């Protein structure tokens, strides 16, 4: 098993949802973070003053797959998420060597 | 340019629109859904709820301006942020 | 060492915590997380209008501890955070390959 | 490649992050955390009564770097967000087995 | 069911109990121990104080009502939130 | 002592100074560079924004009047911060 983890714009959440659930990928977990890289914020004004935001909104969203999985979790995302814009953001793809059901003590492909 | 901000119980909201200088329409991530007016010129921070049937024709209203005033950019944007949200 | 990686509900992190420090565990990071799964929001009302929550609020609690520790921490997780119903959460176990104390430079096993 | 996964003081941010460009590691993902450990909270008091924070603000960054990068990011973090006091954070490396940019569906070191 | 929101110093807080239509008791979860009375119907978000010894008492008082009631699921997990938090 | 805050908008404020019992100056760590202050002693928190230069001016004047105190370990901790800040 593999966890898959998208950084992606926040706005995009609902699409990479719909994708992930239409792809029967029916659980995932998503948090706030921020992301510093290539894009950067529009240098804006407050009152009446410059500054920029350096570290700019995104949201993770963290899903562990089965192996065979990755490839067409990995493309669902990319379609759904991207927007051809610097920013986008990335997927990651690490081992996930044991998963259990708190609820059950159910463990791997019977606990997701 | 994408504006987030964070509602204490609803948690990460998304504006829609730019509705004026000193106001912004936002809608819930989390929930379906959402909407608040939110005041840009303010030191307390306060969340008006917009109802879902006004907050469509507050964006309604806004594309038929866009267009009028041939702002296909800012148009075709927001007319992806209405079906994706509406 | 192992990372062990529990999606708990937030108002069981004290009982997570102690059985954690009880069984000589005695460091730990939490994060905000909302969960999509099985278990559902209930449909509420705010000013007279439907609405469901989506992405429900979760913690996530991550330890990294020896390879001979997993189990044991592990069942003391179940324990503490189950409730026997859906939405109780996952625990997730990855490999960590070098842990460093940032304060010393100490590694690994004297790094935790 | 490699995940670097650092908890630090909030407040260091700004030296992490200025020692990561200047060692060319242009891009970082950060979250909020509250770390529970061996550095404790000020007892304080709020309505004229006592109270213990138990779970203090940490940052969490994120770099997934090449594996031969490691040691650098690690040295130039330890020294960044180091004060020699009790509770400064760890540093976590972990495996990254694949990156994927989602702009253009460019992998690994392309991804980064 | 579960209820949270989030204090701008304190961080997490958990519904211990609902106090009525409009309003809610909230303790801390990453510090021990706050306690907060938040209103439901109000656009800014304030968070009211509420001493420990006052919170236990107004449980206590719920409890009593719970079971008066026979609202005993009600009753049972109040019961666990109250051994957990006192 | 660290304390932090969070904006909603700006996200996670931190404390520069302590400016008395009832306020303090916080900056945010996500945006360079912005100022508010905040008060302890209020149940809605408000974020009062404060000018670059007049936060600069505030910390150069409390550390003028902590090594006239002999206050040296707080001097020299006000001091990274000053340094790191501006
Ligand atoms: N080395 C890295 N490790 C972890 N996260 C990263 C790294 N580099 C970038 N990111 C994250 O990916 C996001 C996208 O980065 P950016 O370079 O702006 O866009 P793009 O992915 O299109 O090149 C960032 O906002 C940040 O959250
Ligand atoms: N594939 C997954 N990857 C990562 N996290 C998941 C995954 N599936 C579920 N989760 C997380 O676990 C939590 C519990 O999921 P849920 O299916 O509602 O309950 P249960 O674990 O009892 O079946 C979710 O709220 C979500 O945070
Ligand atoms: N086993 C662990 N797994 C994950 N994170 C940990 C672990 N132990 C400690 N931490 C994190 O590292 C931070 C520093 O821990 P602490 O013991 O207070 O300081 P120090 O690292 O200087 O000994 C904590 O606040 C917590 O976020």
């Amino acid at each position: 098993m593999k966890k898959v983890e998208a950084i992606i714009r926040p706005f995009k959440l609902d699409e990479v949802k719909i994708a992930l659930v239409n792809a029967g990928i029916v659980g995932m977990t998503v948090s706030e973070v921020r992301g510093f890289g290539r894009q950067k914020g529009q240098t804006e004004r407050y009152r009446g003053s410059e500054y920029t935001v350096e570290f700019l909104q995104k949201l993770k969203v963290e899903i562990v797959v089965e192996d065979n999985q990755v490839d067409m979790v990995v493309d669902k995302i990319i379609a759904a998420a991207r927007t051809g814009e610097i920013g986008d953001g990335k997927i990651f793809i690490s081992p996930v060597e044991q998963v259990i059901r708190i609820r059950t003590g159910e463990k791997n492909t019977e606990a997701v | 340019s994408e504006t987030y901000i964070n509602h204490p119980t609803w948690g990460l909201l998304y504006r829609i629109c730019m509705v004026d200088e000193s106001q912004d329409l936002f809608t819930t991530l989390y929930a379906q859904r959402l909407f608040f007016l939110v005041g840009n010129d303010i030191k307390a921070i306060k969340f008006q709820p917009i109802g879902r049937t006004e907050a469509r024709m507050l964006l309604e209203n806004r594309l038929r301006n866009l267009r009028r005033n041939g702002q296909s950019q800012e148009y075709d944007q927001l007319q992806s942020v209405f079906q994706r949200t509406f």
